[PDB]
RNA sequence: UUUCGGGGGUACUCGAGUGGCGAACGGGUGAGUAACACGUGGGUGAUCUGCCCUGCACUUUGGGAUAAGCCUGGGAAACUGGGUCUAAUACCGAAUACACCCUGCUGGUCGCAUGGCCUGGUAGGGGAAAGCUUUUGCGGUGUGGGAUGGGCCCGCGGCCUAUCAGCUUGUUGGUGGGGUGAUGGCCUACCAAGGCGACGACGGGUAGCCGGCCUGAGAGGGUGACCGGCCACACUGGGACUGAGAUACGGCCCAGACUCCUACGGGAGGCAGCAGUGGGGAAUAUUGCACAAUGGGCGCAAGCCUGAUGCAGCGACGCCGC
């Protein structure tokens, strides 16, 4: 009964999670068969990342994701692709790019002069 | 826990002026104490300790941080001397002092602790703040209208700003560009004795 | 025994242990009849006794009281002994 | 869409068994022989090469190997206690 | 409906009782162990595997019994004797299977040898099932293949000690039987009398092991804190049932020490789980808050449990900042 897992990492005030494929009977931080993704709640955009091919292979062979894993798969589109109902839709929002400090400095120097 | 004792006492004991404007130092160069005139036996250990004391009590840094900086600079692939000098110069208090904005390192340290500066548009109040390569420092309007800030900025006739620091406008907006070199820094004292002392 | 679930499990275990012991004893008696017949040295009465014994072993294997591989080995040995003796 | 009744699996290549060459020293016991295997290893600390020998019992079904005979052996499934080797071929005789 | 004692249906809901799943997961400790226990690398032609995914054919029929409920006895007690009574996916016959399992006959490849594979073919025999629901439906039987989870064997590595020189009789090897899932002196009967030993057998002392930590430029030396992976244990010593899975911590039977209740008839226990009490010493804590997130267990779901966990309090015990 292989299931998709989330493992707590990081200090107390900023949790981080590893999207892991492992047996259900093991511990929360037990031995991991493979790592395929990650999840960072703290950042307000909630950066997401999953290995598409490996996730599709695991779903095909018959792993059962938990509720949050299923939510992530739906929002990323892997679940939609596997089921074939709507197709492959990307609802993920990308991290807002940090403007280049080089050009921040250039604008600041131009304003100064 | 900073040092709250007299400042000229340490300069007198070490025999080399630290602030540079000490009139009492030139009035009396000999060290304090009842028997300050007695001769002292030569000791490489003595000179090595003296250099450390001079540097640390001139920069007003705590020796735990000083030792950590030594370890970092030594492990850094550069040469321990100039790496330590640069990492210690990168101190925010020393930066603001050598920018001409402050007349004393203790003034810089106190003002920074009270939090009268802005960095990257984010409020920072830490005298031991790390300023890396190619950064920027700003100043808030409260500090701009603060009294001593003014007197300082329109009385800034101190030693010329080094190459790596430079001001561009009346707002006292400070800059750092590259890693300074030993000769260009041209700071008093000698770090060979300090590195030998720690290697011992 | 401290949890009502534990007591219920004890009761169920006792009853179904009686059941399993009864069926196992039945199979053991069938095997004992096999052994007595073989020692006596019969051929036709043997033929039908081993037929019935194979039927009973297959029943037990299907019911899960004994492993299918164990039953297969049992009845393979039965046929082996019949052929050699 | 009807699938076939048989779905073949992947043909796993057969694994290899360890092969040993040695000299038999005793065969008086029936259809089972013991062969000495010579191994050379460097000492972990000093480096002097050390010669060591180990005793292993093989399997036979004719007792064709006499004393002081050179044969070949290779690993197999267990047969008896501490006996896990079999005779494959006789090389030299004397 | 009512007299506010209460009389019927409703399944929204549910005390107790049968029936499924769980309870071997999770959590704690390091007494025993100098060993295939651990690391490393292979073999399994000698193996098993519920829940899961995906294919194949199906899922006929008949019957007995019981808890519960009611009456009743012992007795403070737990629990228990006797009578009456009832339903199911609880229990038991029979319908076929020919993808499954043996027996006798008969061909191709490999070698790694028995022999394996080629689902080789051939004649005989035998092997099973349960419905509820009207909704994002789950179940019942045998078989092909996946992934997980395991079991057994083997090369090499890792403390001191001859003021410890012989040890062993299922001990060494082979045949006929039993054995389990599996090969095997695993067990038994009969044969041969060997096997291991100064490249340290058998004894005596100490100790769970590893990724690591400290020190050291390097070799090297000490150590097994927290975290993570394996092994052993549950007052001490024996045994077995169940299960796909058992050292079965809060499962069961027996033998020992201790404690408790008692109407003197008779009964109950295992904090090395979370807090806390007595003693040891130099010393190591609060009888705290929640399922707000992750995991796990049950149910179609809503839903319920979780001292796992997430947090709080106490200690300059350590690191870091003011
Ligand atoms: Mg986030
Ligand atoms: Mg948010
Ligand atoms: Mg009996
Ligand atoms: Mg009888
Ligand atoms: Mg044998
Ligand atoms: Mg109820
Ligand atoms: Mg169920
Ligand atoms: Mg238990
Ligand atoms: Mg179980
Ligand atoms: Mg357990
Ligand atoms: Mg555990
Ligand atoms: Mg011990
Ligand atoms: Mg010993
Ligand atoms: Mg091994
Ligand atoms: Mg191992
Ligand atoms: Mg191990
Ligand atoms: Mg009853
Ligand atoms: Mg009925
Ligand atoms: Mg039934
Ligand atoms: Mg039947
Ligand atoms: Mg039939
Ligand atoms: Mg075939
Ligand atoms: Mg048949
Ligand atoms: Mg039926
Ligand atoms: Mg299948
Ligand atoms: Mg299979
Ligand atoms: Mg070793
Ligand atoms: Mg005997
Ligand atoms: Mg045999
Ligand atoms: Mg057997
Ligand atoms: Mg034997
Ligand atoms: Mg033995
Ligand atoms: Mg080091
Ligand atoms: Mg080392
Ligand atoms: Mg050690
Ligand atoms: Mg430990
Ligand atoms: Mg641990
Ligand atoms: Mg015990
Ligand atoms: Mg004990
Ligand atoms: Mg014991
Ligand atoms: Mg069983
Ligand atoms: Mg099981
Ligand atoms: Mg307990
Ligand atoms: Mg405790
Ligand atoms: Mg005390
Ligand atoms: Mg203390
Ligand atoms: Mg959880
Ligand atoms: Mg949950
Ligand atoms: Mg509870
Ligand atoms: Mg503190
Ligand atoms: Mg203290």
């Amino acid at each position: 009964a292989v299931k998709i897992k989330l493992t707590r990492l990081g200090k107390i005030r900023n949790p981080q999670y590893r999207i892991i494929v492992a047996d259900a009977r093991t511990r929360r931080d037990g031995r991991a068969i493979e790592v395929i993704g990650r999840y960072h709640p703290k950042e307000e955009p909630s950066l997401i990342q999953i290995d598409s091919e490996r996730a599709q292979y695991w779903l095909g062979v018959g792993a059962q994701p938990t509720e949050p894993v299923l939510a992530l798969l739906k929002i990323t589109g892997d679940w939609q692709k596997f089921k074939g109902l709507p197709g492959a839709e990307g609802t993920l929002k990308v991290k807002e790019p940090k403007p280049s400090k080089l050009d921040l400095f250039n604008a600041a120097l131009a304003e100064a002069e | 826990a900073r040092y709250t004792g007299p400042a000229t006492r340490k300069s007198r004991r070490l025999g080399v002026d630290l602030v540079g404007g000490d009139q009492s130092f030139e009035k009396r160069p000999y060290p304090p104490g009842q028997h300050g005139r007695a001769r002292i036996k030569e000791s490489e250990y003595r000179q090595q300790l003296q250099e450390k004391q001079k540097a640390r009590f001139s920069y007003g840094v705590m020796e735990k941080q000083f030792r950590r900086y030594y370890e970092e600079a030594n492990r850094q692939p550069g040469k321990t001397g100039d790496n330590l000098l640069r990492i210690l110069e990168s101190r925010l208090d020393n930066v603001v002092y050598r920018a001409g904005l402050a007349r004393t390192r203790r003034m810089a340290r106190q003002l920074v602790s009270h939090g009268h500066f802005l960095v990257n548009g984010v409020k920072v109040d830490i005298p031991s703040y790390r300023v890396s390569q190619y950064d920027i420092i700003d100043v808030k309007e409260k500090s701009l209208n603060t009294l001593p800030f003014q007197i300082a900025r329109e009385t800034a006739g101190e030693r010329p700003i080094p190459s790596w620091l430079q001001v561009v406008g009346e707002r006292q907006r400070i800059l750092v560009h590259q890693l300074p070199e030993r000769a260009q820094i041209d700071v008093p004292l000698t770090e060979q004795l300090i590195v030998e002392l720690y290697s011992k | 025994a401290n949890i009502k679930s534990q007591i219920k499990r004890i009761r169920t275990n006792e009853r179904r242990r009686l059941r399993n012991q009864s069926v196992k004893s039945s199979l053991r008696t069938a095997i004992r009849g096999f052994r007595e017949a073989v020692d006596a040295g019969d051929k036709d009465k043997a033929s039908e006794l081993l037929h019935a014994t194979s039927r009973k072993l297959d029943k037990a294997a299907s019911k899960g009281v004994i492993h299918p591989n164990q039953a297969a080995n049992k009845k393979s040995a039965l046929a082996l002994a019949l052929n050699k003796l | 869409q009807k699938g076939p009744k048989y779905t073949p699996a992947a043909e796993k290549p057969r694994g290899r068994r360890k092969t040993a060459i040695g000299y038999v020293v005793s065969d008086k016991m029936q259809k089972t022989i013991v062969v000495e295997l010579e191994d050379r290893k460097s000492h972990p600390l000093y480096g002097k090469i050390i010669r060591t020998t180990k005793k292993v019992k093989a399997h036979d079904e004719n007792g064709e190997a006499g004393i002081g005979d050179r044969v070949s052996l290779m690993e197999t499934r267990p047969l008896s206690a501490t006996k896990r080797w079999r005779l494959v071929e006789i090389l030299e005789k004397a």
